[PDB]
RNA sequence: CUCUGAACCUGUGGUAGGUCAGCAUCAGUUUUCGGGGGCGGAAAAAGAAUAAGGGAAGGUGGCUGUUUAUAGCCCUUGUUGUAAUACGUCCACUGGGGACUGAGGACUGCGGCUUGCCAAGGAUGCUGACAUAAUGGU
RNA sequence: CUGCCGAAGUUUCCGGAUAGCAGAAACUCAGAUCAGUUUUAUGAGUAUGUAAAAUGAGAGUUUCUAGUGGGCCAUUUUUGGUAAGCAGAACUGGCGAUGCGGGAUGAACCGAACGUGAGGUUAAGGUGCCGGAAUGUACGCUCAUCAGACGAAAAGGUGUUAGUUCAUAUGAACUAGCCCUGGGCGCUUAAGCGUACUACCCAUACCUCACCGUCUGGGUUAGCUUUGAGAAGCUCAGACGAGUAGGCAGGCGUGGAGGUUUGUGACGAAGCCUUGGGCGUGAGCCUGGGUCGAACAGCCUCUAGUGCAGAUCUUGGUGGAAGUAGC
RNA sequence: GCGAAACCACAGCCUGGGGAACGGGCCAGGC
RNA sequence: AUGUAUAAAAAUAGAGGUAGGCUACUCUCCUGUAUCGUAGAAGAUGGGCGAUGGUUGAUGAAACGGAAGUGUUUUAUUGACUUGUCCAUGAAAUUCCAUGAAUCCAUUGCAUACGACUUUA
């Protein structure tokens, strides 16, 4: 299960700079070991700050403030592929920001055969406004007349005596 | 009518084997009616027997019994591992077995 | 270990003394008898065993102090007469005793 | 779960591979399995797809009967080179339609092999008997004719059983003992 | 104290069942390309020191006693103090005149004899 | 299939067998020495229970070049009494808090011959811990793995 | 007189070995179910209850638009509170079930109870049946 | 016959003398040194060598003495290549001396390196059936009328799936994935592919125990009524276990000799036969029954014409081909 | 009716894959 | 062997039952963890009461069942059992698990490696 970790890190003080800058990042990882490692990847990737010259000063797991209210989340990712340069924006409807990312990691792997290492989520933001939704399926999920038939569940107890009802 | 049947019907499936190596010391027994490893915990330690017949009679009885005891579950589908006083013959695959209710803890 | 304790209603047993039921009370009578050579030793005119009336006398007391208890509640007399058995589709692990 | 000494399976709407795998595993368990209505077995995929699959097989003895098609699938899932897999095959009887000895016996189904519970809606599937009709089998027309004849007789028996069942059902509530001690869930 | 035997089957020479000219007595396979020497799967076992039996129960018969070969009455008298550890075994070449006197002497000494009823009958 | 460079290092950590475990002093020299053998070893920060349970169940002293279990305080006292270590909780205290006599206390212990983890490793064992495997540094998750090997 | 378990009579006194089984109390190893508690985490997040304020909705009432009505929802504080729960971690806290082993052979030791006793430097009890078959072997 | 050690398969000069590798003996040492170690820092040019902190192991010799004195594959580095491939060197290990689980199968791939066993747990790989283990959960992708499952290959597609972006609900241009075209049985909201999480299967691997052996470290005599001094004995503890060439140790068996068993034998020696029994890891040994008919063995030592499956071995006997070719 | 000799590890269906030939022994299929 | 116990069809993305006169109804499904059956020295001996029914055996049977009917019923009488509701005795010391044609034949040609083949006989 993924967890949203808030990681704050900075370079160690030296004679050149008395006080260093503080960098905070939000990223998703199963355990704090992965989050700290991914956080160091981004700073090197971005600020070109060495891990050996820096340290992690704060780590904190973040829980969903409103996990009982359905929301729509917009997610931006960067893709490393055969071309090695791509960027896409996707929308998901759920109750937990972490749940969107787990669902997000599912479709990239399903469609684009992508991996956890390649994807670097730039930003996740809740899209409260219905008009801001750019995806048709979410818009269909936002109508006041949501009522649809059941998707088939294809459910030892071998050798049933009677034909199953397989209906409502 | 209605017999006695103070036991539970079971079947001998195979030995504790890998793909190419068999271990006849332990036999895999399917206690029919048990469908998961948690359910198999009830039958652990019970006495299981293989009742068969031989044409030659001993003490006026043509029925011979090999006694065993259920040791541990095997897999997620309620199959168990049983060790018998004599290793069960390889020809008794698919043959029936009787799982007693003793020793009892209920 | 060779007994299944059913959850049937209890029977009043405090009214019957059970101090006489010790290990020696049920202990098998010692295999003895100074049989001299021949007769039963060789000719095999062996004696026979029989339960003494003392065991029956104590037994006759326990049902005297137990039968009213089982008669007070319904079906108890018919319950103990029947013999337990397993029918088709009976799962001992699931169904409660 | 619980087993029987002999099992009659209705192969109407059962996938060929799924049913054969369960049957082959049951045969190695010592059970006796009889599969009826082998000509109504269904296989996932277009009827064109299985026609060329069978046509490729045509290009040993190429059996055309649907029952022998099902037996071939069951045979491949058994250690037929050894005696244990040889005895398992002799414990299986695959027939088309419902012969009289199994006509008046309970016919169970395998939900793990049912097409409705295992195939996506709208997917094209082919019937084994229908598929075998254009490969050499020439008894499909008569087999259907007996099937409707059996259904009419079977339906008449069901009405007789249902009408008889109404009598005990009506008398079930007539007896006060039912209502007096129904606290046991019965 | 129970006697445990690590193995009861003997170690037969490889390919001894295919040829009469090759005896059953164990011979170490010297062939380099031999599957038996390299100990593949399905190849027979070889005598290893791991099969060696417990020192305390070594040389012990299934009844718990150690065999002691006896050729005359003088041999059987040596087991006066060791009658709970050793069993007298009369040699095969000892005549029936001496076999009877060894058995009668071993009876008073409380010594088990492994072949006490050989080359003799009884007369009650 | 171990390169000679990593083979020597694991011999300096007394890790000559699979599943063997030892206590090390996390300093500069040990840090990058472990970086060489990252694909072959896993390590982390042991809590108090991990240090206490390993000493109590798998604790074996090296008494006169022999593997003598710590079944008596007089065993530890006879071999570590020179450093004011007299009991088993004193041995645990020296290991856990890394006292002034950590080198002698750690070297006194035989390498912990652990069993296979109950429940097994992850699906892929030789990937790095961050990548989803079992090798490499794993912080406090070493306790959950040691609990599987006891 | 002592001794000869010395022969026999009288003892009807006692105590009774090998293979295979069952159980109990234990020890070593191990597996699998529970119960209780401490601590940490935003001193969980929620949430209910809840005194308010504001807002809009996929809009109740009024009438798509509308703002609590003749349904309610969201946000914020307040709110009982020191909530509960989940998760993580810990208990030298505890209750069962299963399996495999019993090496050693007077006493020593380390401990716990109170000389003795003990789950403390490795299994003993209580029974049976068969033995005159079972156990095995070929 | 068993047990314990155990290479090298190549530097260098040049068939060799060296050396290296592997052992033996005598020496001096654990308060001394050492390392296919990692550092620190000095310098020098992210690395480099040197000098001096961590970690591990007691180290350094001297003398003489067996074998090797081919390579294959793989990794990396490589120089040129050049239809393209490739070739060439070098760098490094594995196999070559090595079985085991998986990999359909297979010698180079994935795990793992080996005394005899009981129990437990795993690795790699797996859980529809063959086959031990979820026809497990949660998402998606895929319809093939050759999928998938384990070079014509670029691309095209009135082929899709998700779609993005831009134009004004549509269309265009695009973004990728997959399909079409270019081990078995069987599977198709999978028993396919990708991701995540539980459960489960089992190696000679790991853990606990028992036993064998070896190595190592101890204890043991006014020989104490614990009696356990074949001191060549007894005893306690820990570790370890592949193995070709080769090195070393202890044992089994055969003919004859000295000694011994106050030895066995016509009441049956030796030999042979046996689905009789027992002992030993083994070489082998003991024994019952049958057959047989005159000699023979255990122990200490001595001795040698002393142990066979092979030599297109020697001698003898005997088969299938064969009642064949045929006469 | 009389009557050999050569030869003789053992065997004897295919199909593929099995890298070293592998088909005659091995693995998955038919017989 | 150990209850060797169970006959709709049909859709499933809707069906069946139920009822009215194919059009309008209703109810159930959501599996069998169901239903039937089951008490006794494996099931004793009587007294009953109560069913005066039920459970069946035995034969004597007619009908139905082609497919592979080989079994479903309908019974007729008789034989018993009945734990439906109750009683009175009984079963144990095993005193803790082991439980007449054809072929050959002759004939035969109709046949042709050989029989076979082919009638007659």
């Amino acid at each position: 299960a993924l967890k949203e970790y808030q990681v704050v890190g900075r370079k160690v003080p030296t004679e050149h700079e008395p006080v260093p800058k503080l960098f905070r990042m939000r990223l998703f990882a199963p355990n704090e070991s992965v989050a700290k490692s991914r956080y160091w990847y981004f700073l090197k990737m971005i600020n070109k700050v060495k891990k050996a010259t820096g340290e992690i000063v704060a780590i904190n797991e973040i829980s969903e403030p409103k996990p009982l209210k359905a929301k729509v989340f917009g997610i931006w990712i960067r893709y490393d592929s055969r071309s090695g340069t791509h960027n896409m924006y996707k929308e998901f409807r759920d109750t937990t920001r972490v749940g969107a990312v787990e669902a997000m990691y599912a479709d990239m792997a399903a469609r684009h055969r992508a991996r956890f290492r390649s994807i670097r989520i730039l930003k996740v933001v809740e899209v409260e406004k219905k008009e801001d939704v750019r995806r048709n399926y979410v818009k269909q999920l936002l109508n006041p007349h949501l009522k649809f038939p059941l998707p088939h569940r294809r459910t030892k107890k071998v050798f049933a005596p009677h034909r199953p009802s397989t209906f409502y | 009518a209605q017999g006695h049947r103070l036991y539970v019907k079971a079947k001998h499936l195979s030995f504790q084997r890998s793909k190419h190596v068999i271990h006849p010391g332990t036999s895999i027994v399917k206690i029919e009616g048990c469908d998961s490893k948690e359910e198999a915990q009830f039958y652990l330690g019970k006495r299981v027997c293989y009742v068969y017949k031989s044409s030659k009679a001993v003490r006026g009885s043509k029925i011979r019994v090999i006694w065993g005891t259920i040791a541990r579950p095997h897999g997620n589908s309620g199959a168990v591992r049983a060790r018998f006083v004599h290793n069960l013959p390889a020809k008794t695959f698919g043959s029936s077995l009787r799982v007693m209710l003793y020793p009892s803890n209920i | 270990r060779y007994v299944i304790a059913t959850s049937a209603p209890k029977i009043d047993v405090s009214g019957v003394s059970v101090e006489k039921f010790t290990k020696a009370y049920f202990a098998k009578q010692k295999r003895s008898g100074p049989v001299k050579k021949d007769e039963a030793f060789f000719a095999e005119n062996a004696p026979k065993n029989a339960l003494p009336a003392e065991r029956i006398a104590d037994q006759k007391a326990v049902d005297a102090k137990l039968l009213p208890a089982i008669k007070a509640i319904p079906n108890m007399k018919e319950y103990l007469a029947a013999s337990f058995a397993l029918s088709n589709g009976d799962r001992p692990h699931l169904m409660k005793f | 779960s619980e087993f029987q000494k002999v099992v009659v399976i209705d192969a109407k709407g059962h996938l060929l591979g799924r049913l054969a795998s369960v049957v082959a595993k049951q045969l190695l368990g010592g059970q006796k399995v009889v599969v009826v209505r082998c000509e109504e077995l269904n296989i996932s995929g277009h009827f064109f797809r299985n026609k060329l699959k069978y046509l490729a097989y045509l290009r040993a003895f190429h059996f055309r009967a649907p029952s022998r098609i099902f037996q071939k699938a069951v045979r491949g899932m058994l250690p037929h080179k050894t005696a244990r897999g040889q005895a398992a095959l002799e414990h299986l009887q695959a027939v088309e339609g419902i012969p009289p000895p199994f006509d008046k016996q309970k016919r169970v189904v395998v939900p793990a092999a049912l097409r409705v519970l295992r195939l996506k809606p709208g997917r094209k599937y082919c019937t084994v008997g229908r598929l075998s009709s254009e490969v050499g089998w020439k008894y499909n027309d008569i087999v259907a004719k007996l099937e409707e004849r059996r259904k009419v007789k079977s339906a008449a028996f069901y009405q007789a059983k249902l009408a008889k069942q109404k009598k005990i059902a009506s008398a079930k509530e007539a007896s006060p003992v039912n209502q007096k001690l129904s606290q046991f869930g019965y | 104290v129970n006697i445990i035997k690590k193995r009861t089957k003997p170690f037969k020479r490889h390919q001894s069942d295919r040829f009469k000219r090759v005896g059953e007595s164990w011979r170490k396979p010297r062939g380099i390309d031999s599957c038996v020497r390299r100990r593949f799967r399905g190849t027979i076992s070889m005598p290893k020191i791991g099969y060696g039996n417990n020192k305390k129960t070594r040389y012990c018969m299934p009844n718990g006693l150690k065999a002691f070969l006896v050729r005359n009455v003088s041999d059987v008298e040596l087991l006066l103090m060791h009658n709970k550890t050793y069993a007298a075994e009369i040699a095969g070449n000892v005549s029936a005149r001496k076999r009877v006197e060894i058995v009668e002497k071993a009876r008073a000494l409380g010594v088990k004899v492994t072949n006490a009823g050989a080359k003799v009958r009884s007369q009650e | 299939n171990i390169p000679p460079k990593a083979r020597k290092i694991m011999q300096l950590l007394r890790l000559l067998q699979i599943n063997n475990g030892i206590f090390v002093k996390f300093n500069k020299a040990i840090k990058e020495m472990l970086q060489v053998v990252e694909p072959y070893v896993t390590y982390g920060i042991p809590n108090h229970k991990t240090v206490r349970e390993l000493i109590y169940k798998r604790g074996f002293g090296k008494v006169n070049k022999q593997r003598i279990p710590l079944s008596d305080n007089a065993i530890i006292e006879a071999a570590l009494g020179k450093y004011s270590i007299l009991s088993v909780e004193d041995l645990i205290h020296e290991i856990y808090t890394v006292g002034p006599n950590f080198k002698q206390a750690a070297n006194f212990l035989w390498p912990f011959k652990l069993s296979s983890p109950l429940g097994g490793w992850r699906e892929r064992k030789f990937k790095h811990f961050i990548e989803g495997g079992d090798a490499g540094k794993r912080d406090e998750h070493i306790n959950g793995l040691v609990q599987k090997m006891l």
